[PDB]
């Protein structure tokens, strides 16, 4: 029906460093969206079919942890800017968009849906246009279309004088590419 | 060179519900 | 700690729904009348009361957090009853909506004052009133949101 | 008398 979103934390910056030193993650896993990060920086990584993914201009070649000790990626596709790993145990992933709708919404890591236009094959303009700071943090996230399916995921913002009026992203189909 | 660690998550499939109590 | 965007209330007679819109705990004229809403540190006063739109506001109360108004002009909407079911309801006009499929007059009771969302999940309007033939209800009359985003000026 | 709030929605389901 409507697409709500919710967030949790579940690691502070103390843990999350041993987590990436010692690539063990004991910890349960559920959602659609994981909120990762590294040494540098935090983005969001999204589960689609039975993957989950991010961009590489965060993740890199770099493996993810988990109950087993580090996992290797699946995919790697450096033009795309698109990585995958198998989904967590636990995740629940997103359905590919099959409707081809134009009004796509965008989640944040604040668990913020905000409406997107699409635009074009990979650009899409924000309704009501936010600060940079306000998208921190959210490269990784989905774009969903009115059925709640993954149209794509946000790579990259345009920004003007701080303020963010459209998005760049990685469209499913690219996603599906890389899985040939 | 580290692993990326899940930090958080953010859960799309919870639905409206009344608050327990 | 979690906060919830719909408060389920009561007057000493009927029973029914407020939504919280920027700051604001709205609800319906014909529930509240121009009662205060109470609070731990004693009643608290209409910031808002507008009885043409049957709108009614006080300041959005403790345990709260508020919706985001709408702005993708869609017409998928979706009613939250105060049993938490949701049903989508289809936009007619400026104020009002058809369900998609009809439910008996009593599946609504006491709903009003609740949100019409977007698929979004961002608020359209207030649930003002169902629409009924002979115990079935098929449609919704609403208070748009932009009555309410108006009515703070 | 004063309107009461008997109980909340978290449209969202997210857990206590
Ligand atoms: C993704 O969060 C973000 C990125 C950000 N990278 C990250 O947060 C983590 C993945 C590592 C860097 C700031 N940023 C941008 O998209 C900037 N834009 C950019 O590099 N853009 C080009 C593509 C189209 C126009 C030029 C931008 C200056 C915010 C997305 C928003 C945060
Ligand atoms: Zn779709
Ligand atoms: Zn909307």
């Amino acid at each position: 029906a409507p697409i709500t979103a919710y967030a949790q934390q579940t690691r502070g910056l103390l843990g999350c460093i041993i987590t990436s030193l010692t690539g063990r993650d004991k910890n349960q896993v559920e959602g659609e969206v994981q909120i990762v990060s590294t040494a540098t920086q935090t983005f969001l990584a999204t589960c689609i079919n039975g993957v989950c993914w991010t961009v590489y201009h965060g993740a890199g070649t770099r493996t993810i942890a988990s109950p087993k000790g580090p996992v290797i990626q699946m995919y790697t596709n450096v033009d795309q800017d698109l990585v995958g790993w198998p989904a967590p145990q636990g995740s629940r992933s997103l359905t590919p968009c099959t409707c081809g709708s134009s009004d796509l919404y965008l989640v944040t890591r604040h668990a913020d849906v905000i409406p997107v236009r699409r635009r074009g094959d990979s650009r899409g303009s924000l309704l009501s246009p936010r600060p940079i700071s306000y998208l921190k943090g959210s490269s990784g996230g989905p774009l969903l279309c009115p059925a709640g399916h993954a149209v794509g995921l946000f790579r990259a913002a345009v920004c003007t004088r701080g303020v963010t009026k459209a998005v760049d992203f990685i469209p499913v189909e690219n996603l599906e590419t890389t899985m040939r | 060179k580290g692993s990326v660690v899940i930090v958080g998550r953010i859960v799309l499939s919870g639905k409206p519900a009344i608050i327990p109590k």
